[PDB]
């Protein structure tokens, strides 16, 4: 807000008051100008579910469990800057900068830990009609990248771009013709780019302040480690906030 | 007559089984929490994220581990320095995945080893005792605070601490040689000399004594049953022992006197450990052992090896190696 | 997390109020040589 | 199955440290 | 019988449907008749702790 | 992957060193209370 | 499709008879989460009748 | 501690009884050993 | 010069404690007057209960 | 929120009934016996055995 | 096919453990057959021979060596920088006697997998479904009589 | 990837790779560290050495030591490990 | 395949109470060496 920039440096650092994005006050509508780019826009989730298969009375069909989040306050998207295209039918726009990952852990009933890189990078949002109103509502599809860049080294000191390429304190498995091919997918380390559906809503704009902010609700698949097991579809919620510019 | 006098008094009191003390009023609930965590935490703890890259390190038996390589983790590089308590940290489970145990246990430990210590002063008071068994107790309380409390100081993290571990032992000596070189430091290099030279003494003294013992016994019970406890007469005839040593070396070298003998096996080794925690401690701060790298060069200027630098080019293997994944930027600052 | 926080501060200041009033108990004279 | 033979090691050390410490055989003058 | 098994102050027993496809812990009140001793009956553990 | 004769190792490398050295104490308990003459000797 | 009686477990299901469901792991037997079970679990109990 | 027990009496097992609970458990283990290892 | 001053006077702070234990060893038991050692004709442990 | 810079960790005004009925309970017990005693009683030793 | 399986890092007794158990053959497998001796060739035509491991080092980086000591091939660590992998030099591995006779492999995928098991020796294989063999080296009965009667004098 | 054909494009066959290439390989060839460099590898993936004409913001200058070296110069497929990598890939002499 | 826990229930279903039967054949010629004063009781 411009209440958070009234209080300096010291007063805000370890009250967790830095990751929480901003409340808009007060509906209205603003209009996005022909050279409008978007400026502040945070994301934050507020609640976490994973897809699981759930112990119904008799059944078990696919449901969401929620998770308590591990990593402690470093879920906040922040500073993410965009232009906003104005095309006839519907206002569109497109990201380019700004912090837009923020990995993350949540735990599962069982004790299993799922990490997974939370992003909006390569965002196309669109939404209907032209202005901003407290019905609006824009979405898109966003390119997940892989949780690791490819240099990671992984306990044996295996990765894509680096590290070696077989089980290196286990030197009689390349023996015969058919070498270490059984263990074959866990010395491949593969860079995976998965696709997520974000949906925006906004509901609370100042056109005085010309600052927006509403509820989304995302979804993304989790991460696999490069190929070692089957990732697993991520749904979350929060606010989100932004200024229009 | 009053309730405090009459609680005062048991407190106090030599009668026990196990003198309390009022050093025992904050040993015994410090060391029973350290306990009743590190069993819990060694045996049942899920894996932690220690280089703060969510590469969680798993530590507990019930993870796959044994004996030698489970280990309670040291906390994250996420806190740092940072006090991280359980109602500090929204859940257990958020708790035990960013190095909680280790806080809770180490720093109930120092607690209560310095109450250890004060403990055994207090029971010298009440005995007649002159006091400075303490004093000698004082050397691990020392070396035990210099890697768990001042090293993490110094570093700036409790996940440069020490593992609570065997395995995670001899991850800390290595990753502390590549970085300090603490071989060539001469601290280290007093209390080697400290522990050659105490576990020379030791069997030194006690062979001469058991060289000398007196005849009490027959050929057919055991050795030890010529003592019965709490005798007046002398068991071991020391004018034997000295003549012994003093033609086993020369004469002057040998104490006749067996107090001044009985304190130079006090002397030297807690010494020896004294200056080799405050090693320790002046390279948590970075002023690290000497470096002879590059020191002997030809009249050309060419570099001459020597021993220092094939020592290095070990120091060089551990340095590019030591969390692989955690640097990002060219000198490892921490 | 603040119901466990309330219980930690009863067991520290019960046991380090049993140490600071207890060398505040004629400490010193408690030894076998007189009383 | 193999992390129970080492918590038996380690519980039953435990036992004979208590066994030695208040069992212990008191030794008495005459 | 009265108060872990009744829910006055307790959980209560687990109990079924007649096919075993629900079942949860639930307080059950107990059965005073002829029909606490059929054995299938919860309330008849209820009303037999309790008597 | 662990070594099923590690088992029979160690589970018989406490019991029997073990159990023998209980034995000698047993029977050192039996000779001092056999000679002391009174209600546990016969 | 897998059960406790299934999995060879004895004493667990005398637990849960007399309602005990959760975990400190976070599941349960009837399937819905928990986000705290407290002190009586199935850990809580196995660990307080060694204590 | 209190006075000393009154009730301490001493067991015995002669070299007979021996052979006999050796040869029990020895032949318990050829019987059932068979279908222990199923 | 930080790395001195950190190093020298945290290494003379240690020993300064050291001597917190030794000056007050010696002199809570100089004031009680068995700090020369333990007296041959009166023995304090022989004049208490049995050991257990 | 743990990196504040408040008192002793007081967070809520909760901990401190917890501090101040911790100190004065035992307080309260050490007056019981040293407390009510003659605050003008002095000596020339380094050690004082005066009573109970 | 005898002479050969001298030639090989798994029948030193130099590469056992202490607390492994078991023959040789819980090691890698009971050998079957001899797969030959590989011939690695660059895209020049020399003739490049793999650097052997010695008994010290468990683990070994693949260096490929022509008749001169110059470093011509191997397979990198790091693989941004890269000046002297086999995609760069081009080697091709000619196989001679064994079964696999006359062959010649000339892509990265399969020229990689025969540098790394040529520098243990000559090249066999094996059958460790028999014994459940793990793949860690063993001792022979060499290596464990030098052990107690040297430890027990 | 074990097996990764084009390992020789991106530093040390003196052909460099454009998607895929650090920015130290084109330290290799004088003119073009680090302006003319920074933009190449700043912006996305490219098809051709006729897309690095197309970059926003060159002069005629920085067309020119491309002009020099667009023999040497040449793109493959953009595999996107390594092309994340680009500016920064933990390589320091 | 057999269960590799059976080896554990013969083994020490031998030597567990077969060494609990010597243990009581010991200390019950102790007591007798015990009693009997002469050259082995101690
Ligand atoms: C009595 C011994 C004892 C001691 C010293 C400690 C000490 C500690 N415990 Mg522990 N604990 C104990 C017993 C003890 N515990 C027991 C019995 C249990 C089981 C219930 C626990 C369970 C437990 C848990 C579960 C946790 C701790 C934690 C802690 C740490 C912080 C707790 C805190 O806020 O302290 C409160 C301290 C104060 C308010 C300060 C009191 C100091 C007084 C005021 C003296 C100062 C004098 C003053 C300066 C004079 C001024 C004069 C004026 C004129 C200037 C600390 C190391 C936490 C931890 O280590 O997390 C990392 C944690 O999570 N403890
Ligand atoms: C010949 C080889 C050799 C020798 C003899 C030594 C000797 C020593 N090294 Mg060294 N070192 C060597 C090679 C060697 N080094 C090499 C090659 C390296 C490079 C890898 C190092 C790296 C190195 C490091 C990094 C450190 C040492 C340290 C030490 C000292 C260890 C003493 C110690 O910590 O006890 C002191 C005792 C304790 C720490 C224990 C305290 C225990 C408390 C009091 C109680 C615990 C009670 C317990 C929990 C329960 C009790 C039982 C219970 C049932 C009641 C000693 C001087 C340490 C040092 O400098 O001192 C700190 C140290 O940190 N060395
Ligand atoms: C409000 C009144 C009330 C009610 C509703 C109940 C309800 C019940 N009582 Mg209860 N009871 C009550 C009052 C009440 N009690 C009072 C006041 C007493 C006196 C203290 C008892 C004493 C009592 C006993 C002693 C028993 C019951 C039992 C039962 C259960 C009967 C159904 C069943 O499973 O039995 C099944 C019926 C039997 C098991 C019959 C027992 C006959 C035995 C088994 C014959 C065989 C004996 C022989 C040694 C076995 C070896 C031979 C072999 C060859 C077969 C049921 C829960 C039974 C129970 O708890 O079982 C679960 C039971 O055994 N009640
Ligand atoms: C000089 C003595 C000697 C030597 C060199 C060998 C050598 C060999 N034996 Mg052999 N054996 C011996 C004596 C010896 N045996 C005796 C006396 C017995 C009768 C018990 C056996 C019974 C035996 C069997 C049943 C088998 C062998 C097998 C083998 C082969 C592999 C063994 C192996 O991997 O070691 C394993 C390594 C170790 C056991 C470590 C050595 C001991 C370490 C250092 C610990 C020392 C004890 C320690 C201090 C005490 C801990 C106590 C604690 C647990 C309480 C090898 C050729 C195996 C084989 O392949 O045969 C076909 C096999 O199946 N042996
Ligand atoms: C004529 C020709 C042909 C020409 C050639 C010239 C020529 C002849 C040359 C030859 C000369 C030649 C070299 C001879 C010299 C001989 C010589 C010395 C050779 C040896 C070489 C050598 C390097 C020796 C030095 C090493 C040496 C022995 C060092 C001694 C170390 C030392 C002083 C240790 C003391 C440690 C110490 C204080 C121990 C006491 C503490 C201790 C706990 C002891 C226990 C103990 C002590 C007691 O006291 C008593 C009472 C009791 C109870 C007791 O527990
Ligand atoms: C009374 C105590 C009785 C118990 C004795 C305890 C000793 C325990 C240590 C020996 C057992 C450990 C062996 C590992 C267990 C295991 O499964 O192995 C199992 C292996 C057998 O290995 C099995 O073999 C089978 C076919 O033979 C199959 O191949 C199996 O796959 C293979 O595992 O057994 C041994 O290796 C036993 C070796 C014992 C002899 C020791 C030789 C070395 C002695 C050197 C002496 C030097 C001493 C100097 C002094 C010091
Ligand atoms: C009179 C006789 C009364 C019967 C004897 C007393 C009852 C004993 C029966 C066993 C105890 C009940 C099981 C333990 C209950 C338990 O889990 O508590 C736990 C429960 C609360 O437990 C809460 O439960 C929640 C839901 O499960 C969560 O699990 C929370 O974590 C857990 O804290 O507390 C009570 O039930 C305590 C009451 C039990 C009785 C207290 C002792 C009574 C002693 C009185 C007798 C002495 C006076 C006699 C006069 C002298
Ligand atoms: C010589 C050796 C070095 C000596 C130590 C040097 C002094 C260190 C500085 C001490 C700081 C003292 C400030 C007050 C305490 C403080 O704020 O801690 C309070 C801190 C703050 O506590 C945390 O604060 C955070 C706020 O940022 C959060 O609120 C957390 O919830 C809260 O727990 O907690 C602790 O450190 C507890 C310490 C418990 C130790 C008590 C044991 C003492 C027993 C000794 C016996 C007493 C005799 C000495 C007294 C005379
Ligand atoms: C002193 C002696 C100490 C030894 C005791 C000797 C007893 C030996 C007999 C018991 C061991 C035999 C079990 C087979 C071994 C085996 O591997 O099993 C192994 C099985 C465990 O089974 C393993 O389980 C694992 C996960 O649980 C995996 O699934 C494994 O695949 C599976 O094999 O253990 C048992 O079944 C032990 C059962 C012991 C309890 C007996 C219950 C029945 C008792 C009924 C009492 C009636 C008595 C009436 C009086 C007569
Ligand atoms: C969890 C801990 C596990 C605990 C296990 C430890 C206890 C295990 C061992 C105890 C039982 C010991 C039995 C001792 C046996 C014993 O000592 O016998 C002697 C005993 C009584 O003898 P007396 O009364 O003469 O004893 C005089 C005393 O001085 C000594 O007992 O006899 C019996 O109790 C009944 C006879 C059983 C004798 C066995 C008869 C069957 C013969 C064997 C059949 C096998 C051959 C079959 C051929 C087909
Ligand atoms: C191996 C095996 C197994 C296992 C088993 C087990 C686990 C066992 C255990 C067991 C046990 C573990 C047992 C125990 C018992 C014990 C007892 C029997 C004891 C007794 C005691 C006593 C004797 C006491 C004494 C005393 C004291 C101490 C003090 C006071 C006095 C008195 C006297 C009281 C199974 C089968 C599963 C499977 C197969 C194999
Ligand atoms: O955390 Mn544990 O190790 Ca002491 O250096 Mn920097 O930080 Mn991390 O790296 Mn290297
Ligand atoms: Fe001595």
């Amino acid at each position: 807000k411009s209440q958070i920039n009234e209080l300096s440096y010291l007063q805000v650092k370890g009250t967790g008051l830095a990751n929480r994005c901003a409340e808009v006050v007060g509906e209205d509508s603003i209009k996005p100008k022909p050279g409008a780019k978007l400026v502040d826009m945070c994301i934050e989730p507020k609640a976490w579910a994973v897809e699981e298969e759930v112990g119904k009375a008799g059944k078990t069909e696919k449901k969401f469990v929620n998770s308590k989040v591990m990593t402690r306050q470093t879920y906040t998207l922040d500073a993410i800057e965009g232009p906003i295209t104005v095309d006839g039918g519907k206002i569109t726009f497109n990201e380019k900068e700004g912090i837009d990952y923020a990995a993350t852990t949540v735990q599962l009933p069982g004790g299993e830990r799922v990490p997974f890189l939370f992003t909006v990078k390569d965002l196309v949002a669109k939404g209907n009609g032209d202005t901003f109103k407290p019905g609006f509502q824009m979405g898109g599809d966003f390119n997940t990248p892989s949780y690791r860049t490819g240099l990671f080294l992984d306990p044996k000191g295996r990765g894509g771009t680096t590290g070696y390429d077989m089980a290196v304190a286990l030197p009689a498995l390349q023996l015969g013709e058919e070498g270490d091919a059984e263990l074959f997918g866990e010395n491949n380390k593969v860079f995976d780019i998965t696709q997520g559906r974000i949906e925006m809503e906004v509901n609370k704009v100042n056109a005085e302040d010309s600052e927006i902010g509403g509820v989304f609700v995302a979804t993304q698949l989790s991460d696999t480690d490069m190929g070692s097991k089957t990732p697993k579809k991520v749904l979350t919620k929060g606010i989100f906030y932004a200024k229009v510019d | 007559v009053s309730l405090w006098e009459r609680f005062c008094a048991w407190i106090t009191s030599t009668e026990n089984r196990l003198y309390i003390g009022w050093f025992g009023c904050l040993m015994f609930p410090t060391l029973l929490t350290a306990t009743s965590c590190f069993i819990i935490a060694f045996i049942a703890a899920p894996p932690v994220d220690i280089d703060g890259i969510r590469e969680p390190v798993a530590g507990s038996l019930l993870y796959g581990n044994n004996i030698i390589s489970g280990a309670v983790v040291p906390s994250s590089n996420a806190i740092g320095m940072h006090f991280y308590p359980i109602w500090e940290a929204a859940s257990i489970d958020e708790w035990l995945y960013n190095g909680g145990p280790y806080q809770l246990i180490v720093l109930h430990f120092l607690l209560g080893v310095s109450a250890y210590m004060g403990r055994e002063w207090e029971l010298s008071y009440r005995l007649g005792m002159r006091p400075w068994i303490f004093v000698a107790f004082s050397a691990p309380v020392a070396a035990a605070s210099a890697v768990f409390l001042v090293y993490p100081i110094g570093q700036g993290s409790f996940s440069d601490g020490m593992p609570l571990g065997i395995s995670g032992t001899f991850n800390f000596m290595l990753v502390f040689q590549a970085e300090h070189n603490i071989l060539m430091h001469p601290f280290h290099m007093a209390g080697v000399a400290g522990v050659f030279g105490g576990s020379l003494f030791s069997a030194m003294h006690g062979s001469l004594v058991t060289s000398s013992l007196i005849r009490e016994t027959t050929e057919n019970e055991s050795t030890n049953y010529g003592y019965k406890f709490g005798q007046e007469e002398e068991t071991y005839n020391i004018v034997a022992a000295h003549g012994y040593f003093g033609r086993l070396i020369f004469q002057y070298a040998s104490f006749n006197n067996s107090r001044a003998l009985h304190f130079f096996l006090a002397l030297w080794p807690v010494v020896g450990i004294w200056i080799t925690s405050m090693g320790i401690s002046t390279m948590a701060f970075n002023l690290n052992g000497f470096n002879f790298n590059q020191s002997v060069v030809d009249s050309q200027g060419r570099v001459i090896n020597t021993w220092a630098d094939i020592l290095n080019r070990a120091n060089l293997g551990i340095e590019v190696m030591h969390e692989r994944n955690a640097h990002n930027f060219p000198l490892d600052l921490a | 997390m603040l119901t466990l926080k309330i219980l930690v501060y009863t067991t520290v200041i019960f046991f380090v109020s049993l140490f600071i009033f207890g060398f505040l108990s004629s400490d010193p004279s408690r030894n076998p040589n007189r009383k | 199955m193999e992390a129970l033979v080492y918590t038996f090691l380690l519980i039953g050390t435990l036992m004979v440290i208590f066994f030695a410490v208040f069992f212990r055989e008191t030794p008495r003058i005459l | 019988g009265a108060f872990h098994v009744t829910g006055l102050f307790g959980p209560g027993i687990w109990v079924s449907d007649a096919y075993g496809i629900t079942g949860k812990v639930q307080p059950v009140a107990p059965a005073w008749g002829a029909d606490g001793f059929n054995p299938f009956n919860p309330g008849g553990i209820a009303a037999h702790h309790i008597a | 992957e662990v070594q099923f004769g590690a088992y029979l190792a160690v589970l018989l490398g406490t019991f029997l060193p073990a159990l023998f050295l209980v034995n000698l104490f047993i029977q050192t308990e039996a000779r001092k209370a056999g000679k002391a003459g009174g209600q546990d000797s016969d | 499709l897998n059960p406790m009686w299934r999995q060879g477990m004895f004493v667990m299901p005398f637990m849960t008879r007399l309602g005990i469901t959760d975990s400190w792991g976070g599941w349960s037997i009837t399937g819905e989460s928990v986000s705290n079970p407290g002190i009586w679990s199935f850990e809580g109990v196995a660990l307080s009748h060694i204590i | 501690m209190t006075g000393p027990n009154p009730n301490k009496q001493a067991v015995e097992l002669n070299r007979t009884s021996l052979y006999w609970g050796l040869l029990l458990i020895f032949v318990l283990a050829v019987l059932f050993s068979s279908y222990f290892f199923n | 010069p930080r790395s001195w001053l950190c190093c020298s006077h945290f290494f003379l702070a240690f020993f300064f404690l050291v001597g917190h234990w030794w000056h007050s060893g010696r002199a809570r038991a100089a004031a009680a007057g068995f700090e020369k050692g333990i007296n041959r004709a009166n023995e304090p442990v022989l004049s208490m209960r049995p050991i257990d | 929120t743990e990196g504040t810079n408040e008192w002793f960790g007081v967070d809520d005004l909760r901990l401190l009934a917890v501090l101040f009925l911790g100190h004065w309970a035992i307080l309260s017990l050490w007056l019981g016996s040293y407390g009510d005693s003659n605050e003008d009683e002095d000596f020339f030793g380094e050690i004082d055995y005066s009573a109970r | 096919d005898k002479l050969a399986f001298y030639d090989y890092i798994g029948n030193n007794p130099a590469k056992g453990g202490l607390f492994r158990a078991g023959p040789m053959n819980k090691g890698d497998g009971i050998a079957e057959a001899w797969l030959g001796h590989p011939i690695f060739r660059d895209k020049e035509g020399r003739e490049l021979t793999v650097r052997r491991m010695p008994a010290f080092f468990e683990t070994f980086p693949v260096i490929l060596v022509d008749k001169d000591g110059i470093i011509r091939a191997d397979i990198p660590f790091r693989r941004a920088e890269s000046k002297y992998s086999i995609e760069q030099v081009g080697v091709t591995v000619d196989f001679y006697g064994g079964k696999l006779n006359g062959q010649t492999f000339k892509d990265a995928p399969t020229v990689k997998k025969f540098a790394r098991k040529a520098q243990l020796g000559e090249v066999f294989e094996f059958d460790r479904t028999s014994l459940e063999s793990d793949g860690v080296f063993r001792s022979s009965p060499r290596g464990w009589y030098t052990y107690g009667h040297a430890n027990f004098a | 990837v074990i097996d990764y054909e084009n390992i020789g494009y991106l530093g040390g066959s003196s052909i460099v790779d454009i998607n895929n290439a650090n920015v130290r390989a084109y330290l290799k060839m004088p003119g073009m560290y680090p302006t003319v460099a920074g933009k190449i590898v700043s912006h996305g993936p490219y098809s051709g050495v006729a897309d690095l004409y197309k970059i926003p913001g060159l002069s005629s200058a920085e067309a020119d030591v491309i002009k020099k070296y667009e023999s040497r110069l040449t793109a493959k497929t953009p595999s996107p490990d390594y092309v994340i990598d680009r500016i920064n890939n933990g390589l320091y002499r």
